[PDB]
C-alpha cells in the first residue's frame, strides 16, 4: 500500500463511524496533520475542500487523488458508499508513499478501503439505524438589525421616500394602499384584510422562520460479513435520507448495495470482486452565492420587517408583496411546488483482481475496473399559474452517461541473498480512461396539467436547440519501485515512474519522476536497552511528482459554430492555443521523526517539509486586447515550508475507567517564487488579493483610518507618508493608489485539531475539536447591511441611527450619502474553534443476552454536531466562505440518536 | 495504445483554401457583431448623461451611472467566462472584433495572394469580403476611441494622457502587450480603413444585414462630426440621406406599427439578423418592462426628469413610442425605445419583449447633416432637412437655428447613448442637482444628489482602462488623476 | 428572486 | 434473498430484485454527400430507461401427523412494478463533419419536436398451496391464488 | 392504458393547442380464463434403459 | 451484437439460524438491426437477389 | 433502398 520509509496517516473505522452526513471528508476536519478540510455550505449535495500541505498550483486544482480500493474515484462516486462499509482510510503525504500512484500524486493521495470478512465459522449480522434533526446554528447576525418602524422612520428622516414627508403620509397611502394590486386576481383580492395582510406596521415578520426549518434525517444499514476457510464476502444493504435545512428544497437520498467477495481457488491462484451499487437522489438550493431580494441569509437579513410573509393564522402565505412590484412575489414553498424538479441516478462500481504465484517469489497482480453512471433529471414550469408571466408551462428532460475503466497489471518480486539483505522488486502498468456525454433535450408551450410530454407543445417561433457535450480523456503509466532493507534497522526506497496524459500535446506529454527515501530504527541498534522509551525511527525523503488536472483540450487552437442567418453556418475563433503546454512538477523534500514511550502510552510525531513547484499549470489572465478571457501556461513557480506534528496518549487510572486524548498541529508558510510575465505582482480585479514574489496571496486593501469629526467624512490612509509629529496621514478622496498588500493569507497558515475520549463500564464519551487560525474573510454582506449611500430599500443595521449629523457630533459611524468602499473594516477575523462531534454510548451489558442464542449485542448513541463554535466572525459562518461571505448556506447543527443491534 | 482526444463540435484553425470557409468566416464574423453593437452595452453612456433619476427600484446596478460615483466606476463591470457586462466588458466585446476582424481581412489577403480561388467572381466576392472586414475593424476602433480617449476640453488628467488614443493592434497576435497609440495614428487607421474600403463597395445595397458603401459613408460623417471637420461631415452625409425616406404614418398608432417592425422600417440602413430562435435579445433594463399575460407591465429602475418630458410637443408621434406614460399605470413618462418587435414572438398574442440589433438609421444622417450645415453657414440645406424630419415625425419646428438642433437631436437620439458625447463637445455641465424631477411621481421617483460634481472639462466624461489591463501591462499610461 | 443587487466582488478560491 | 428458519419445520423466505437498463443511441445522415438529396447533414440522439422491481416473501410449514401424512403448507405474496422512459432529440443543417454536436444545427424552420415516451405497471398476488401425501404411492396438491392487474 | 377513453393532443395553429378523441375505452376489461385438464402415464423399462 | 458479460452468484450460510444469498449480474451491449426486410425495396434483400 | 414494390399482403401471426 505504502513504503515504510513514507509519511503516512491512517485513521480507523470508529472515526468513520456514524456521521450524519453525506459529506465524509468533512468526518476528517482535525484527525490528520497537515490535511485540512473545509466545506463551504450546509447543502447536502455539498462536497469538501481538501488540501494536504497548502495549495501547490495558482491555475490547476489542488485537490487530492481519492482511491477507493485501488481505482481511483471522484468525490460525488463516493457520496453514494455507504460509510459503515470503510475499514480504514490511509492519507500519503509525501513523495515516497505516493510513487505507484500518479494522477495529481503531487497533492498527496487518500485511499479508502473496504471491509472484509474475518472467517469465523459464525457469520455476523449488523442492523443498524438512526434518526436525528439538522437546524441553523448561528442567529446572532440577525440580534442587531431594526425593527419595521424603527427602518421607516430612519427612512423618511434620510429623504428615500419623499423630499417632504411624514412617517403616517408614507406608511397610509403609499405602500399599504397597495391593495391595489392584490385586487387583480382572483384568488385573492377577497383575502386581503381578511386573512391575509401583506404590509403590517404593527408587528415584525420573523423572515427566518419564513426561510429556514428544521430538517429530519433517517438512515438504515444492514450488513452479513462471513467467511470460511479459503473465502471471505461482507455483504451490505442500506438507505440514507437527508433534508434540506433551508426552505428552498435540496435534499440527498441513496439506496445502496455492497458485496465483497474473496476467495483462493487453488495453492496457485487467488481471485477477488469487490462490487457496489446504488440509486440517488440529488437536488441543490442553486440560489445562494447570489444577492437576490428574498432568498437566503441575505434574505433573513435584508427583507424589511414591515412585509408579511405569512397569513393571519400563523402558517406561510403563497405570496408576498414589496412596494413597486406588478406581480406578487412567490415563497418558497409555492415556488417549489410550481417549478419541480427531480432526478435520478443509477451507479454501478465494478471492480475485480486476479493474483497469480508461480514460483516462489514473485506475484503477478491483474486487476480492472468499471465505473458507470446513469443520471436522469426532470424539470416542470407548471401551466396555469396565477402569479407567472404566462399561463404556458415548459419542460426539459436530460440524460447523462458517465463510463469510467481502469486497468492495472503489477509483478512483485521479492527475495534475500544470504540472510539479512531482503530486496524487493516491483513493476507495473496503468490505464485509466474517461468519457462523458449529456444530452438535453426541452419544450414549451403547455396549457394543462396531463398532457405534459415533450412531444406535446407548440411548433412554431416556440421551438428550441437541444443541448449535447461530449469529454473523454485517458492516461497510461510506467512505473518500478524497489526496496532494499538491512537486518532490522535500514530501509532504502528508490522509485521511477513515466507518466502520459491526454490533456497534453503529442510532443508534450510523456515525463519522468523519481523518489528516494530511508528509514532508519534507532531504537533496535543504539539504544535497545531503555527505562522508557520504546520506539525510535527517523525518515527522510525527497521525489518529484507531476499535476495534470486543468480541463480536457486545453491546447489546441479552435474554431467553432456561431450562425449569423438561417441559411448557411458561421464558424469563430474559440480557443487561443498553446502547444508547448505539460506537465506541473513539484519536488518534495521531508524530514520526520517518530516516537514513542511507557510502551504505548504517548506517541509523537514531528515532519518537515519543503514542496517546491515548478513549471506551474497557472490559467494566466491575457490582457483585453487579445480578445480572450485566459489560456492555460507553464508559468510560475511558487514555494511552501511546513511544519506537522501529533501526538497521542492514554492517562487512565483504574480497571474501569480508559481516558485517552490526541492532539494535531500543521503550520505552513506559503511563497511565490516566479508570477508570469517578468511581473513583480499581479492583482486579482475586484476580488481583494495579489500574487507577489515571496509573499503569500495576500489582501490587497485600502486601510480605514475614522471619520473626520469635523465634516463627517470617511477617512484612508495615505500608504508610506508620514506626518511630522509621527502619526500617519490621513486622506479622504477614495482612489485606487490608496490600496497596499496588507499581512493577511487567503489560505490559512495554521490548522489543526484535537480529541478526548472517556470511558466507564459500556458508558463512554467522546469529543472532537478542529481550529483554523490566522483566516480572515472580506464580509460582502456587511456592505449591504451598513452603508446609508445606497441600497436603502433594505433593512439596515441598528447602528445607522447615530449616523454624523450637525447635533449629533461625537460618534462614529460617518454621514448618511456616503457610499462605502472595500477597505480594512469589511475584513473579519475569520478565526473559529468548532466541537466537531459529542458522541455519547452505552454498550449494553454481556449478562444481560444469556439464553437467548438470537442477539449478542446491542449499542445506543447521542450524537450532537457542531453544537458550540467560538470565533468573532460576525457572519453566520466563518467555514462558509473563502475569499468573501457571500449570500452563504451556513453549516448545519445536528442530533442524532441511533441504534446498533448485533448479532 | 494510443492517447490523444480531439474536441468533439470544435475545428482546428486553418488558412482559407477555398470560398466556402471565407464565407463561414465572414457569417462568423457578423454573428459576433451582432452581440458586441447592442443597445445592451451602450445604455451606461446613456445613463451617466443628465437625463435620468433613478427610482426606489434601483438595486444599486444603474446608480453609479446616475449618480457619478466614482469609486465604483474606476473597476466598474467584468468580462469571464459567466458574465461580460459594464465598462470592462464594454472594453472587451470591441477588442474581440477588432482581433476577430484582424484575423478575417489578414488571412483574406492571404488567400487572394495564394490564388485558392477558382474563378474571376470569387476573386471579385473575397475583395468585397475584405472591404467588409476593414469597415468592421474602423468601427471597433472608433468605438473604443470614443469612451476610453479624451476629449480636446479636459483640464486635469495623468501627467501626459491627453494626446494618447488606444491599444492599435493591426495584426491577429493574440500574446501582444504593447503601449497606447497616439489620437493621431488611431484616427489616421480609422479615415484609412474607412476610405480605403469605400472604393471596393459597390454603390447599392445588396442586402440590409450586411456592410455596404451607405454604411461606410454614414460612419465616416459620424466619425467627422465626433471630430469637429463639418465640411467633411457635411460631404460624407449627403451621399447617403437622399436614399433612405423617412416613415410614412397619420397618427402615432401606425408610427408604431412601422417603426417597431425591424423589416418594414425603410430608415435602417444597417441592421442584424434577427428571428424568434437565432438573434434576438431582450432589452428592458431602461423601461423596466414585464409580460403578464397578455399585457406588458413597467417598473423602472430610472426614469427621465420633467424637462426630458417638456421637449416633446403634444402632437409629437415620438411621445407614445420613444417615451411612454407608462408609469404607475398612467402617472409617468419612461423611455420605451427599445420594447419589442411583433414578429420575435413564440405565441403571436403574448409578449416577450424581444428586439433586434440596429446599426445605423436615416434621422441620424438629417441631424448630422443640418449640424454641419449650421456650423459651416448653409442656412437653406439646413432649413430643408430639419423641418422635413420634424414634420416627418409629427411635431414640425419653426426656427432653425443651433437650439432646435439640440432639442431635436435630443427628442431623436434618446436611449441609444448620444448624449454624453454631445454635452461633452457642446460645453454643457450636468446640473442634476437643479432639475426637477415629475410630479407625477412623488414616493417613487424621488431627488439623489450627485456623488461626485462634473463641471466643463472634468476627467470622469471619459472612462477609465480596466484593472485587467494597466496591471498585466505596466507600460500604460492611465486615464484619470485618481 | 428578482432585482439582483448589485456591488459584490468576485470570488477566487 | 434471505432464508430464517425460527423453528422446526417453517422456513421464511424473503426475496428482493432490480433490474435497470440504460440503453443510449445515436444515429448520423453524413454531410457533403454527392449521390444524397441534400449538402446537409442531420442527427439524431435517444436514451432509453427501464427499471423493473420485484418482491416476493414465503412462508413454508412441512410437518408429518403420525408416521405417513406429511402435510406441507405454503403461503405468499408477490409485487411486480416496472417503469420505463424514451428521450429522444435530433437536429439538422450540418455543413462539416467535425462540427457535429446537437447544439450545433440551423435555428429556423429546421427545428423540429423532441420525444417522450412513458410506460409503467404492476402486479400484485397472493397464493397459497398446499401438497398432502400418503407413505409412498398418494400425493395430492391444492392450490388458490388471487392476482391484481394494473 | 387499454380501458380508458382517452383524449390526445392535436395541435392546429402555433397559438392555441387542440384536443382529439385518441381511443375509445372499455370500462368492463378484466382477464381472460384458461382452464387446463391434463392426465399423463410416465413408465420406465430395464432399470434405467427405456 | 456484441456484449460484454459479468456474473457473480453467491451463497452463504451465516449461522443455524439465517441462510443469504444474493445472484447479480451485468453486461455491457451493442446490438443493430437490418430494418429493411419484411419490405419490397427495389435493390434490398432476398427480394433483391431475386 | 426507394420505390417500394407494391400488392403484398398483410400479416397476422
Amino acid at each position: 500500500l505504502s513504503t515504510v520509509s513514507g509519511s503516512v496517516a491512517k485513521v480507523s473505522s470508529e472515526k468513520l463511524a456514524e456521521k450524519p452526513v453525506a459529506n465524509i471528508m468533512d468526518a476528517l476536519q482535525g484527525q490528520v496533520a497537515g490535511m485540512q478540510v473545509m466545506t463551504t455550505s450546509g447543502d447536502p449535495t455539498a462536497v469538501a475542500s481538501v488540501e494536504i500541505h497548502g495549495t501547490g498550483s495558482l491555475g490547476a486544482s489542488s485537490a487530492p487523488l481519492y482511491i477507493v480500493d485501488g481505482m481511483q474515484t471522484s468525490l460525488d462516486v463516493v457520496a453514494t458508499m455507504n460509510p459503515n462499509d470503510f475499514e480504514s482510510m490511509s492519507v500519503l503525504k509525501d513523495a515516497s508513499a505516493t510513487s505507484i500512484y500518479g494522477a495529481r500524486a503531487a497533492n498527496g493521495v487518500v485511499f479508502i478501503q473496504t471491509k472484509k470478512g474475518k472467517m469465523s465459522e459464525r457469520g455476523r449480522i449488523t442492523f443498524n439505524a438512526s434518526y436525528g434533526i439538522s437546524q441553523i446554528l448561528n442567529t446572532k447576525p440577525l440580534d442587531n438589525m431594526m425593527t419595521g418602524d424603527e427602518l421607516l422612520d430612519f427612512q423618511v428622516k434620510a429623504g428615500f421616500w419623499g423630499n417632504n414627508q411624514t412617517v403616517q403620509k408614507v406608511k397610509d397611502m403609499i405602500l399599504a394602499g397597495a391593495e391595489d394590486l392584490y385586487g387583480n386576481y382572483d384568488s385573492l383580492k377577497d383575502e386581503y384584510g381578511k386573512t391575509l395582510f401583506p404590509v403590517d406596521f404593527n408587528h415584525d415578520a420573523d423572515w427566518l422562520k419564513a426561510l429556514f426549518k428544521t430538517a429530519p434525517t433517517s438512515q438504515g444499514d444492514i450488513s452479513f460479513s462471513g467467511g470460511s476457510q479459503g473465502t471471505s464476502y461482507y455483504a451490505s444493504i442500506g438507505y440514507f435520507d437527508q433534508e434540506g435545512m433551508a426552505r428552498e428544497p435540496a435534499n440527498f437520498k441513496r439506496y445502496s448495495g455492497r458485496l465483497n467477495f474473496e476467495s483462493r481457488i487453488n495453492e496457485w491462484l487467488k481471485v477477488g470482486a469487490n462490487l457496489s451499487g446504488a440509486i440517488a437522489n440529488r437536488r441543490s438550493a442553486d440560489y445562494f452565492g447570489k444577492y437576490y431580494m428574498g432568498s437566503g441569509t441575505f434574505g433573513v437579513l435584508t427583507m424589511p420587517r414591515y412585509y408579511n410573509p405569512f397569513d393571519v393564522n400563523g402558517d406561510l402565505a403563497d405570496v408576498y408583496y414589496m412596494y413597486g412590484a406588478t406581480r406578487p412575489s412567490m415563497t418558497e414553498p409555492y415556488f417549489a411546488k410550481m417549478r419541480p424538479f427531480s432526478s435520478e441516478s443509477h451507479q454501478a462500481n465494478v471492480n475485480g483482481f486476479a493474483q497469480i504465484t508461480p514460483i516462489k517469489g514473485l506475484t503477478l497482480k491483474a486487476q480492472a475496473g468499471v465505473d458507470i453512471t446513469n443520471t436522469r433529471t426532470s424539470s416542470k414550469r407548471m401551466p396555469n399559474n396565477p402569479y407567472d408571466s404566462t399561463p404556458l408551462g415548459e419542460r426539459r428532460e436530460r440524460a447523462y452517461r458517465d463510463v469510467s475503466k481502469s486497468f492495472t497489471n503489477t509483478a512483485e518480486y521479492k527475495f534475500s541473498i544470504d540472510e539479512k539483505h531482503d530486496l524487493t522488486a516491483l513493476m507495473g502498468h496503468e490505464y485509466i480512461e474517461y468519457e462523458g456525454d449529456v444530452i438535453g433535450a426541452s419544450s414549451k408551450g403547455f396549457e394543462s396539467d396531463k398532457l405534459m410530454l415533450l412531444s406535446q407543445g407548440k411548433t412554431g417561433n416556440s421551438l428550441s436547440l437541444p443541448e449535447h457535450r461530449v469529454a473523454e480523456y485517458a492516461y497510461l503509466s510506467f512505473f518500478s519501485r524497489f526496496n532494499y532493507g538491512f537486518d532490522k534497522w535500514m530501509y532504502i526506497d528508490f522509485s521511477v515512474r513515466n507518466d502520459q496524459s491526454s490533456r497534453f500535446g503529442s510532443n508534450n506529454r510523456s515525463a519522468w519522476f523519481y523518489s528516494v527515501g530511508g528509514m532508519f530504527d534507532i531504537y533496535n541498534k543504539f539504544i535497545q536497552e531503555s527505562n522508557w522509551l520504546s520506539d525510535l525511527r527517523l525518515k527522510m525523503s525527497y521525489g518529484t511528482t507531476g499535476n495534470s488536472e486543468i480541463g480536457n483540450y486545453n491546447h489546441q487552437a479552435l474554431v467553432t459554430v456561431n450562425n449569423y442567418t438561417e441559411d448557411a453556418m458561421g464558424l469563430s475563433i474559440s480557443t487561443a492555443g498553446n502547444p508547448d503546454l505539460s506537465w506541473e512538477k513539484q519536488s518534495q523534500f521531508n524530514f520526520g521523526l517518530a516516537a514513542g514511550a511507557f510502551n504505548n502510552r504517548l506517541s509523537a510525531e514531528v515532519d518537515f517539509y519543503v514542496r517546491t513547484t515548478n513549471d506551474m499549470l497557472i490559467d494566466v489572465p491575457m490582457p483585453y486586447i487579445s480578445g480572450f478571457f485566459s489560456q492555460y501556461q507553464n508559468v510560475g513557480s511558487m514555494k511552501n515550508t511546513g511544519v506537522d506534528l501529533s501526538l497521542k496518549g492514554t492517562i487512565y487510572q483504574n480497571k474501569d475507567w480508559n481516558v485517552y486524548a490526541s492532539a494535531n498541529f500543521n503550520y505552513n508558510r506559503q511563497e511565490i517564487t516566479k508570477l508570469f510575465f517578468g511581473l513583480n505582482k499581479y492583482m486579482l480585479p475586484n476580488t481583494g488579493t495579489i500574487w507577489e514574489i515571496g509573499y503569500p496571496n495576500s489582501f490587497y486593501m485600502a486601510e480605514y483610518a475614522g471619520i473626520d469629526k469635523k465634516t463627517g467624512k470617511q477617512l484612508w490612509y495615505v500608504p508610506g507618508q508620514v506626518d511630522a509629529d509621527g502619526n500617519k496621514v490621513t486622506t479622504s478622496q477614495y482612489s485606487a493608489d490608496l490600496e497596499t498588500r496588507i499581512d493577511k493569507s487567503v489560505t490559512p497558515p495554521i490548522t489543526g485539531g484535537f480529541s478526548l475520549g472517556a470511558s466507564w463500564k459500556g458508558l463512554s464519551l467522546d469529543a472532537d475539536f478542529a481550529y483554523i487560525v490566522g483566516k480572515w474573510m472580506i464580509n460582502n454582506d456587511r456592505y449591504f447591511t451598513e452603508n446609508g449611500g445606497g441600497l436603502m430599500q433594505l433593512n439596515k443595521d441598528k447602528m445607522l441611527l447615530n449616523a454624523w449629523t450637525e447635533d449629533n457630533k461625537e460618534t462614529d459611524v460617518p454621514k448618511l450619502g456616503q457610499s462605502p468602499q472595500f477597505d480594512t473594516h469589511l475584513l473579519e477575523n475569520a478565526s473559529f474553534l468548532r466541537l466537531k462531534n459529542l458522541k455519547l454510548t452505552y454498550v449494553l451489558p454481556n449478562s444481560l443476552f444469556a439464553g437467548q442464542n438470537v442477539i449478542g449485542g446491542a449499542r445506543v448513541y447521542l450524537m450532537a454536531r457542531n453544537l458550540l463554535t467560538v470565533t468573532k466572525y460576525k457572519g453566520f459562518d466563518p467555514e462558509a466562505g473563502g475569499n468573501v461571505g457571500k449570500n452563504q448556506y451556513p453549516n448545519s447543527k445536528q442530533y442524532v440518536a441511533g441504534i446498533q443491534l448485533s448479532f | 495504445c494510443e492517447l490523444d482526444r480531439d474536441p468533439e463540435g470544435k475545428d482546428f484553425q486553418q488558412p482559407y483554401t477555398s470560398f466556402v470557409q471565407t464565407k463561414q468566416n465572414r457569417d462568423g464574423l457578423y454573428a459576433l457583431l451582432r452581440n458586441t453593437e447592442n443597445p445592451r452595452m451602450h445604455f451606461y453612456q446613456e445613463l451617466q448623461s443628465d437625463m435620468y433619476c433613478t427610482t426606489i427600484t434601483d438595486g444599486n446596478s444603474l446608480a453609479p451611472f446616475v449618480n457619478w460615483d466614482l469609486g465604483i466606476l474606476n473597476d466598474h463591470g467584468r468580462a469571464d467566462e459567466d458574465e461580460v457586462s459594464g465598462i470592462a466588458g464594454y472594453y472587451f466585446v470591441y477588442n474581440r472584433l477588432n482581433q476577430q476582424a484582424n484575423a478575417f481581412v489578414n488571412n483574406t489577403e492571404a488567400a487572394l495572394q495564394n490564388q485558392v480561388y477558382k474563378n474571376s467572381t470569387e476573386i471579385a466576392n473575397a475583395k468585397s469580403f475584405l472591404a467588409e472586414g476593414k469597415v468592421l475593424q474602423a468601427l471597433a476602433i472608433w468605438r473604443l476611441m470614443d469612451r476610453f480617449s479624451f476629449h480636446e476640453s479636459v483640464t486635469e488628467v495623468n501627467s501626459g494622457a491627453k494626446d494618447l488614443g488606444v491599444i492599435l493592434l493591426k495584426e491577429y497576435n493574440p500574446g501582444y502587450i504593447g503601449p497606447r497609440a497616439t489620437k493621431a495614428q488611431c484616427y489616421d487607421y480609422i479615415l484609412s480603413r474607412l476610405s480605403e474600403a469605400i472604393e471596393v463597395l459597390p454603390e447599392n445595397r445588396e442586402s440590409v444585414l450586411y456592410v455596404s458603401r451607405d454604411y461606410a459613408y454614414a460612419l465616416r460623417a459620424r466619425i467627422y462630426l465626433a471630430l469637429g471637420e463639418y465640411g467633411k461631415a457635411a460631404a460624407d452625409a449627403k451621399m447617403v440621406v437622399d436614399k433612405y425616406p423617412l416613415i410614412g404614418a397619420a397618427d402615432a398608432s401606425e408610427f408604431e406599427n412601422i417603426y417597431r417592425s425591424d423589416a418594414n422600417n425603410p430608415e435602417i440602413i444597417f441592421r442584424g439578423f434577427a428571428s424568434a430562435t437565432l438573434g434576438s435579445f431582450t432589452a428592458t433594463t431602461l423601461n423596466g418592462a414585464a409580460p403578464a399575460g397578455k399585457d406588458i407591465k413597467y417598473n423602472p429602475s430610472a426614469v427621465p426628469f420633467q424637462w426630458v418630458v417638456d421637449l416633446y410637443e403634444n402632437e409629437d408621434f415620438r411621445k407614445s413610442v420613444y417615451i411612454a406614460k407608462v408609469v404607475k399605470k398612467d402617472k409617468g413618462y419612461l423611455v420605451n425605445k427599445f420594447l419589442e418587435d411583433k414578429a420575435y414572438r413564440d405565441v403571436q398574442d403574448k409578449p416577450n419583449l424581444k428586439v433586434g440589433a440596429r446599426y445605423f438609421s436615416v434621422a441620424e444622417v438629417y441631424l448630422i447633416l443640418v449640424e454641419s450645415a449650421l456650423q459651416t453657414g448653409d442656412t437653406p440645406t439646413a432649413e430643408k432637412y430639419l423641418k422635413a424630419l420634424s414634420k416627418a415625425r409629427g411635431a414640425e419646428v419653426s426656427v432653425v437655428n443651433m437650439e432646435a438642433l439640440q432639442a431635436e437631436r435630443t427628442r431623436e437620439l434618446i436611449g441609444e447613448g448620444s448624449r454624453l458625447r454631445d454635452m461633452v463637445r457642446w460645453s454643457i455641465p450636468n446640473n442634476h442637482d437643479a432639475f426637477e424631477t415629475q410630479p407625477g411621481l412623488e414616493g417613487f421617483a424621488n431627488t439623489t444628489p450627485l456623488k461626485a460634481q462634473a463641471p466643463v472639462g472634468f476627467y470622469a466624461y471619459t472612462w477609465e482602462f480596466p484593472q485587467r489591463d494597466r496591471q498585466t501591462n505596466p507600460q500604460l499610461i492611465k486615464n484619470w488623476p485618481i | 428572486g428578482g432585482a439582483t443587487t448589485a456591488t459584490t466582488t468576485t470570488s477566487t478560491s
